[PDB]
């Protein structure tokens, strides 16, 4: 999950759907930096 | 009525007739039972139906202040007697209604921060831990800790520049002699080395622990801007003011915190930190600390209305206490997350909540029932500690009559209190005078 | 009466309760009824023929039950209500409607005071239409008089004429033109239209108090016992929510007591008063005769 | 002995936009106090005299 | 925010609208002329052929009102301001160009 507040996750808007996708491709970039150091 | 009584018997029975604990009851003495800072308040309208006759009587309780001084060298008994007041003062303070909705606030907080989906930056963690439930919790543990004088303890992460900017609002409103000093200094040092010393370009302070001065007391001497040295002087000299009102000594706030004029002295300080260039810092550090200082500076209308609301719900609930409130650092500190302070300053708007009078007469009736029980278990034990010395009972030990005094007070436990704290508590119960209804029944 | 489905549907349009910030939106118009207008016409007369104290029950949030409390004080005399409920109504009228209108400070009032709040703001206010209505409501009581043997508390000549409501209309119309200089514009515009629901009902409110003071006057003729006035212990609770249901539900249909009704309220009062004096004369004549015969 | 509610109720009903069920008896007897002070038309005044 | 001064402290129920109180604070010339026109924008009541009907001004009819507004938006798009970040400046300056 994202652990943002529950009225943003289950909401169906346009300004609140993009906020979940931007916080989802910050995790995949922060896990991409931590994985490259470990190799 | 006639009798047949022994002259020893008549001396006892005459004493029960003259010394009765009843006093006449009227309409002007029911309204004088309400405290003076409520029946003079212009927000509450007081009305009654029946008028009592000339016959009716009532028994007055004895609310006289603490004669044992349990806040003086009794440091484990005072911690139970001030945790008990903190849970009671938390279920009385009202909860906020008609808040700004959470979804319409993070959508506005995400467009002011301008957060990008590819670079990892420090403006993502400004969004953590805000919701409608933790905004309702910071409001309670600020009012309920002040009425019970529980020591607070800040909890935060130093990689979050929004719990540090909204942490400049706690220290300018809540007095600094209330947070525990191992956590007040570790938060003032995070504000100094991040927000304000990089904003003017000087070298960040190398602070060793154990110094006699907090880092806000040592930085107003070093800094040379004017409008950020007026705020940094109000934080240092913020104290409660001990005044005795209506018999009980209670600690009032400042005269600027009640007005909300402190925030207008704060929003000139951090309106100037966002105007300076950051000379030794890179450009992405000037921008990521000027956006977090802007989410607080658009709430200048809503933060003057928030300081006026904490300072009013603390004034009305302070009139409903009867026991003397003392200012002593307690053992166990009640935690306060600094993320829920951020969740309060940018979620409240345009809805005054004041405590209902059906919970002011219930918070008052518990504070009289505990105080009139604590003061009538002293007199039940002083009049036997003294009566077992006038009668010369040299073989008796007085543990079993202090053990029934801690037990009949309902809030204490006996399996925790050792024997050292009981034969020393009766060193204080011996010097007190016997109440005058128990002295003539012993003579 | 006026039809209760046409008044509330019009009264909910002038107040505009949905657009405000009000917790009790569907609770302003609960007590308007056809069975509760007949109650405050019977409670107001029968607690005035038998000198019975009468407390007030109201909600200080609901300002429409407070404007109809201005008509209750200007007609019913001030010594009828219990003092703690007359002060608590006179304070809520000043501290919400009158003093926010003229821009004065909120009235700090202490409960141990000989002066009622309508006697303090009768001097500190600087209008003339409002300071002259506050002078009538301070100085209306029962004027004791002895008619045909018995004492009876009688109203003054200005209420039985119905002329006082022509002064209350002038004290309520000028209070509707006042700019409330700190009140929000949404809440000010709804307290100015709740006032004009009573200032525009002038012709059928003078016509009420000419009847409310005539049913009391023609029923007071058949009172054989003495009409003494003291403060009782228990009070008959009058609800200011249902006084609103009387001032704006009355019509042009006058009712007078029937002569068979008026001769039955007389014959109950003579049969009880002559029985009260035929037991005193029988309880004295035994208590005295037991003492002459030396009966310990 | 006549009461003038029934001819102001017919005056609103003869216009088309107003409805009768939302107008109480306050707003219908207050309206005839403005209909008395008006002068009657010269065709109706000469046929009443 | 376009001139860098502190945002106004407005409470409800005040007798002055915020455009009647910002023409006293702003000492620019081309944008204090536009606030003076907005505050004095009223209907003019004339009677014509017996019928009282309300006329607009002679500048709203001409269209010369917009030549006072677009002289105030053009100067407000050029003012740089220090208390706000750079991207908040660039987003107001883009929406003012669509007009």
């Amino acid at each position: 999950e994202i652990k943002i507040a529950d009225e943003v996750k289950k909401s169906n808007k346009e300004e609140s759907k993009q906020l979940l996708e931007v916080l989802k491709t910050k995790e995949e970039h922060q896990k991409e930096v931590q994985y490259e150091i470990l190799q | 009525y006639p009798s047949i009584l022994h002259p020893i018997d008549h001396a006892f029975n005459e004493y029960f007739l003259q010394h009765q604990l009843v006093e006449p009851l009227n309409n002007d003495i029911i309204f004088n039972y309400i405290p003076e800072r409520i029946r003079n308040d212009v927000n509450y309208i007081l009305n009654m139906d029946r008028n009592l006759p000339s016959t009716a009587r009532y028994i007055r309780p004895n609310l006289l202040q603490d004669r044992l001084n349990l806040h003086d060298n009794f440091e484990s008994l005072w911690d139970t007697i001030t945790t008990s007041n903190y849970i009671l003062a938390r279920s009385v303070v009202p909860d906020l209604k008609e808040l700004v909705s959470t979804e319409a606030q993070i959508q506005k907080m995400s467009q002011d921060l301008q957060l990008e989906a590819l670079t990892i930056q420090s403006e993502t963690q400004f969004l953590t831990g805000i919701n409608s439930q933790a905004a309702n919790d910071c409001f309670k543990t600020l009012i309920a800790a002040m009425l019970s004088q529980r020591t607070m303890s800040l909890d935060f992460v130093t990689t979050n520049y929004m719990s540090l900017i909204s942490g400049m609002w706690l220290l300018t409103v809540v007095p600094n002699d209330m947070f525990i000093r191992e956590s007040l200094v570790a938060c003032q040092l995070a504000i100094i080395n991040t927000i304000i010393y990089p904003a003017f370009g000087m070298q960040r302070m190398h602070y060793r622990n154990g110094d006699p001065q907090t880092p806000f007391q040592i930085a107003e001497q070093q800094i040379q801007n004017f409008q950020v040295a007026n705020w940094l002087h109000f934080v240092n000299n913020n104290q409660f003011r001990q005044v005795v009102i209506d018999g009980v000594l209670n600690q009032v706030l400042n005269d600027n915190i009640r007005n909300g004029h402190v925030v207008n002295q704060l929003m000139e300080a951090l309106m100037q930190l966002s105007r300076q260039q950051f000379p030794t810092m890179p450009v992405d550090y000037k921008r990521s600390i000027q956006r977090g200082i802007l989410l607080l500076s658009n709430r200048l209308g809503q933060l003057v209305d928030l300081t006026r609301l904490l300072a009013y719900n603390y004034e009305t609930l302070m009139a409903c206490i009867t026991m003397n409130m003392q200012h002593v650092q307690t053992l166990t500190t009640e935690k306060l997350q600094l993320t829920s302070v951020t969740s309060l300053c940018m979620l409240i708007g345009n809805a005054t909540v004041i405590p209902s009078p059906q919970t002011l007469f219930h918070y008052y009736n518990v504070n009289v029932n505990f105080h009139s029980n604590y003061n009538e278990r002293i007199n039940d034990a002083v009049a036997i500690i003294t009566a077992a010395n006038r009668l010369n009972l040299y073989q008796k030990k007085m543990k079993s009559i202090v053990e029934d005094f801690l037990k009949r007070l309902q809030i204490f436990d006996i399996s925790r209190v050792p024997d050292d704290q009981m034969y020393r508590l009766r060193d204080r119960l011996r010097l007190l005078p016997v109440e005058i209804r128990r002295l003539d029944i012993f003579n």
